[PDB]
RNA sequence: UCUGAGAGUUUGAUCCUGGCUCAGGAUUAACGCUGGCGGCAUGCCUAAUACAUGCAAGUCGAUCGAAAGUAGUAAUACUUUAGAGGCGAACGGGUGAGUAACACGUAUCCAAUCUACCUUAUAAUGGGGGAUAACUAGUUGAAAGACUAGCUAAUACCGCAUAAGAACUUUGGUUCGAAUCAAAGUUGAAAGGACCUGCAAGGGUUCGUUAUUUGAUGAGGGUGCGCCAUAUCAGCUAGUUGGUGGGGUAACGGCCUACCAAGGCAAUGACGUGUAGCUAUGCUGAGAAGUAGAAUAGCCACAAUGGGACUGAGACACGGCCCAUACUCCUACGGGAGGCAGCAGUAGGGAAUUUUUCACAAUGAGCGAAAGCUUGAUGGAGCAAUGCCGCGUGAACGAUGAAGGUCUUUAAGAUUGUAAAGUUCUUUUAUUUGGGAAGAAUGACUUUAGCAGGUAAUGGCUAGAGUUUGACUGUACCAUUUUGAAUAAGUGACGACUAACUAUGUGCCAGCAGUCGCGGUAAUACAUAGGUCGCAAGCGUUAUCCGGAUUUAUUGGGCGUAAAGCAAGCGCAGGCGGAUUGAAAAGUCUGGUGUUAAAGGCAGCUGCUUAACAGUUGUAUGCAUUGGAAAC
């Protein structure tokens, strides 16, 4: 968490298995404000896609943000 | 202290001696083929070199350069 | 604690100068002599500072009259 | 300072009221003079401009009632927005808590309306406040929260108080509303623009 | 008042720690953390009444005086007494502006030799050994009519100064003046200056630096200049009459003798004798 | 939209140039004066000085032995890991000393690179062998432990066989010192878990095994460019310069060696000295620009000191080794142990910086299928006004100015002052009571539906349900919640610059002083008290930087006499330079393209009562490159 301190933030950020945090990065997926949970945060919705073309797995725990997105919907088709 | 380290230390330690005689196991090899010419030694050491470069021991390019080095020398026929 | 040594004036009535008292010095400017080029400070040190001084009350040992 | 303990002295030594009479009341032969001993008969030697810079800006520091860091503050909050900052610089302090909920009839006096305001006696649009910051517009429904309706001191003084057009108020119902922006005739404008102008020395 | 952190309880030995999460009661154990801590406190976590136990505290009887070798030497004395005061509530130092040096007290002499080691190894002093010294007043003889006097030109116009005053010493009544110019040769105005250069040597002595008490005076006889004046040569020329008066006229001290309740069981009396 | 304020000072008076000082901010600032609080950020710039204890890194029992133990007659259900082996421990932390450069930053070629774990997809998982940790016995010992022998397990390791594809080689097709294509001479890989199913024998789910290619990630090399000062540092250097041969090397290279040859750089400032972590950036200024290199970020580099080495993808490694140096500690005097520029903390220095503190709650990293574990990473609270920011010290009426104090030098008065008193209101803070947060439903686990290679089940992918994660917090916040204005403001100055004058003492003294400089009989300049003013829980104030200081001048100066034209000349390099018309486009301008990170400011906005703050869209030149332009 960033920013304010006792408010929290946390920015969808790129690591492919050993950038640590507020370092270099690939490319910024958004933002999102950890507070209200409703999953609103602005993504580019290809930059997963980026992802998924050439490994890197993302972050176990900001999984659920896009399930919500639904982006096994678009990534089934990884291995057929 | 650290005690995984010192298990690390002996671990590498056997490892390391089974290493460094297969490597003056080559290095012999490679000394009989330095002594006279044959293609017999060469397919030998060419085989032990597959070997070492399939390990982490020896890395694939050196093995790669020395047996072109050495195939270059003996077309000389 | 330098090998150099200064000359300086020293402000108040009286003084808490007790030949070797610890001083310490501070920035200072005064046109009367060459040579002194600092002040001492009253208010935190061996010397508490001292009274007959309200119109100024912090470049001294001055505390609010107990009143 | 917010309570400087003291307004007569530093009235009389300016001369401005509230609106025409609240500096003065007959109290002690009431009189145009300075609250010191140096005779009346002349004022000071040295006269200078800045004596007026020092007079209008002591002025309008107290008769809206803020401090001096708040005072830069917002004088750069409206430099931010072009145009002619001068206006908008009068309009924003206008705009502010105590300013409006005084020129709503809902309060006596400026240190009263930062008061009761302090001791929570003002909700608007489910926005409690305790500091004299609200930047009214356009917009803004302004409430009493009538749980301290009980007060017969702010009923009394809304008997009588003064009624803008810029606005609307409500003269029971303890209510209002920031229809527009102020105006410049409609305000005393002791304070001159280009002096204002003339001391922002910082930059 | 203070709400103490605890870091852990341990069981000290001369050779390391030894440290134990819980102790029982009726037990005895060291802390460590308790940021500030004093003997015969009260300390309560589990909210329940705060109690005492002292019925003794020695107090001191020796007094000792120490001089300092070094400046950062002295403080660090300060400091060091300062904080075996607060290991041991036994005996109490003073710098007091009677003596002006370290006024130490204990029991005994290996008490001191343990204080200076350890003020050697840790605190890096340097004590020396010394003899205290206490303060004394000064009286003197009754003196004659005495004269101050001064001429010298300071920043422009020369500052001129003559006084004629008689000092009467008696413990019976204080500083007196008695207005004793009829015919107006003095201003008024040098009333003042005068018994001013009386006051500053009220609480000193010029012999052995102990006050002089009892000074009275009376403006009899003086001089100025006509087209010349100054002030503050009264005073200047009253400094040097009183520094020429102590100068003739012997004066001797006055020692504070003090009332000591010996006691012993009729045993050691010999040594009361052989001493006293 | 952006675009610059003066004042004073040499003189009988009066002008040029010119320095100095103040009016402006800003700080990792002490210390007075102190002081209520809320967040908000910060808190060795100083000895890279040495240091106790706890923390700073572990993890796998679903890979195994092996002993041990709770319940078990037994088989063992289960426990747990000292141990082998597996992964990681090089990532994460702080320091900035040495480094003056390919360190940094930018653009780059890597026709010289490599990267385990991921990526799409491919090839297979046959067996064989024997040690050994642990355990046991002994010598040596309190321990340290070493040396023998016996006992084994394993994805540990060593052959055999087998190769899709790979390397290696030869022929045949390719590019602006190289690459692809068919054929073949040589050669090599391994393993078992866990479950389902099947009497079995097999088969399947899935980890992993061994191989391959797309990638990306990561590291490294060269290149052009820019990136301190110094002439009281004039010549400097010889694996140095060049190639060959050979060697080493992820890899090119005197990287290294042999053979010889003889240079290489330089006045366009080399070489050497002081000094520096660099950069983004912070501050200031209207800008050009100047100062600094705080927090924070990226790169490099170090790690008590100097070297040398192994490990694994990856290190010459804060807490892996060896040696030496230096220091400390223990000891049975036999012999060893140790590395806070990890967190706190100590000792000293230092004016000047904290907790010998808590939860791994969220997230990050490592291990693991998972229960989850480890984490001074992370987040909290402690101290500090250190800075920006809010917020208490009350509010309406209430007087010919209550007491006092001061002057009126003559005696209404004037003054602090409607502030006092008094009426009444109210609780920001302080008090009673209750409610009570979110951040934390992320996360796996426990149950369904469909989906799909595979049907025989077991496996997963999502849509849904339930299980919980809280140090924070007793918080935030709220409540016809109760006594109560009750809980309180300092602060420098008052001759002029810049603003506000009287009096007592004062007598060139005490003294005061940013400048002007005042003070010896009436001090508005000193102390004193009243009053007056400016800021404000801060005000004093020097060290600190720019602006004013256009006060080293591209912007934006001068040299006749105020400072300066050399004593003059022959002039190399260098700078500048007649006209015409031609190519081309180097400078230059201009249109697209890659890049110029994060963050700061600017503009728009969202969230906290409000800004400070955080988050969000654009916002920052410049470098390379494609296309126009030919005026100089």
């Amino acid at each position: 968490r960033m920013g304010r301190v006792h408010y929290p933030t946390y920015r969808i950020v790129a690591v492919d298995s050993r950038v640590k945090r507020d370092g270099k990065y690939i490319a910024l997926i958004g933002h999102l404000n950890p507070a209200l949970k409703e999953n609103k945060c602005k993504i580019d919705e290809a930059v997963a896609l980026e992802w998924l073309n050439k490994g890197a797995k993302p972050t176990d725990t900001v999984r659920s943000l896009f399930s919500q997105t639904g982006l096994w919907k678009k990534f089934v088709e990884s291995k057929k | 202290n650290i005690k995984s380290n010192e298990k690390r230390l002996r671990q590498n330690i056997k490892r390391n001696l089974n290493n460094k005689g297969q490597k003056t196991k080559l290095k012999t090899n490679v000394k009989n083929f330095h002594k006279e010419i044959n293609l017999d030694n060469l397919g030998n050491v060419y085989s032990q070199a597959d070997r070492l470069a399939r390990k982490g021991i020896i890395s694939t390019n050196r093995a790669r350069r020395l047996k072109s080095r050495n195939v270059a020398v003996l077309n000389k026929t | 604690t330098n090998g150099f040594e200064v000359l300086t004036y020293i402000p108040g009535e009286g003084h808490n100068l007790q030949e070797h008292s610890v001083t310490l010095l501070r920035g200072g400017r005064v046109k009367d002599l060459p040579g002194v080029r600092y002040h001492i400070v009253r208010g935190t040190l061996d010397t508490v500072g001292v009274e007959k001084r309200r119109q100024q009350r912090s470049a001294y040992g001055a505390k609010k009259p107990k009143a | 300072m917010k309570y400087t303990g003291s307004i007569f002295k530093r009235s009389r030594r300016l001369g401005f009221s509230l609106l025409e009479n609240n500096k003065e009341f007959s109290k002690g032969k009431k009189r145009k003079t300075i609250p010191g001993q140096h005779g009346n008969r002349f004022r000071s030697s040295t006269m200078s401009g800045y004596a007026q810079q020092l007079q209008e800006k002591q002025r309008m520091q107290y008769m809206y009632g803020i401090t001096d860091k708040q005072f830069r503050r917002l004088f750069r909050l409206v430099l931010k927005q072009r145009g002619n900052l001068a206006v908008n610089l009068f309009r924003v302090l206008e705009s502010r808590l105590d300013n409006i909920v005084y020129r709503m009839g809902f309060a006596p006096t400026r240190r009263s309306a930062r008061q009761l305001v302090n001791h929570g006696h003002v909700l608007l649009n489910d926005r409690t406040v305790d500091t004299p910051s609200i930047i009214l517009n356009p917009g803004d429904k302004v409430r009493l929260k009538a749980k301290t309706i009980k007060i017969p001191i702010v009923k009394a003084a809304s008997e009588s108080g003064v009624v803008s057009p810029f606005v609307e108020t409500n003269n029971k119902t303890f209510e209002g509303t920031y229809v527009r922006f102020p105006e410049r005739s409609e305000l005393p404008a002791g304070i001159n623009e280009s002096y204002v102008v003339e001391w922002y020395k910082r930059l | 008042n203070k709400k103490e952190r605890v870091s852990r309880l341990v069981k000290m030995h001369a050779q390391n720690r030894n440290e134990i999460e819980e102790i029982r009661a009726g037990d005895i154990c060291a802390i460590i953390g308790l940021k500030d801590t004093t003997t015969g406190e009260t300390l309560v976590d589990d909210k329940i009444d705060v109690q005492l136990e002292a019925m003794q505290f020695a107090q001191p009887v020796i007094s000792l005086a120490v001089e300092p070798k070094t400046k950062a030497d002295q403080e660090k004395m300060s400091i060091a007494l300062s904080k075996l005061a607060e290991e041991d509530p036994t005996f109490k130092t003073f710098t007091d502006p009677e003596t002006g040096q370290t006024i130490i007290a204990g029991m005994g002499e290996l008490h001191l030799d343990i204080l200076v080691d350890r003020m050697r190894r840790e605190f890096k002093v340097e004590v020396n050994v010394g003899a205290p010294q206490v303060s004394f007043r000064e009286t003197f003889n009754k003196e004659s009519e005495v004269e101050g006097k001064y001429i010298k030109q300071s920043g422009g116009r020369g500052q001129y100064g003559h006084v004629k005053i008689r000092f009467e010493p008696n413990k019976d009544k204080g500083f007196e003046f008695v207005d004793k110019i009829v015919g107006g040769r003095i201003p008024r105005e040098y009333i003042k200056p005068v018994q001013a250069g009386l006051e500053n040597a009220m609480a000193s002595g010029p012999l052995a630096g102990y006050p002089m008490i009892d000074i009275k005076a009376t403006l009899f006889d003086g001089s100025f200049h006509e087209v010349d004046s100054s002030e503050m040569a009264f005073k200047i020329a009253a400094s040097l009459a009183l520094k020429e008066a102590g100068k003739v006229c012997s004066p001797v001290l006055l020692e504070p003798i003090m009332a000591i309740e010996v006691t012993v069981p009729e045993q050691y009396f010999g040594d009361t004798m052989g001493d006293i």
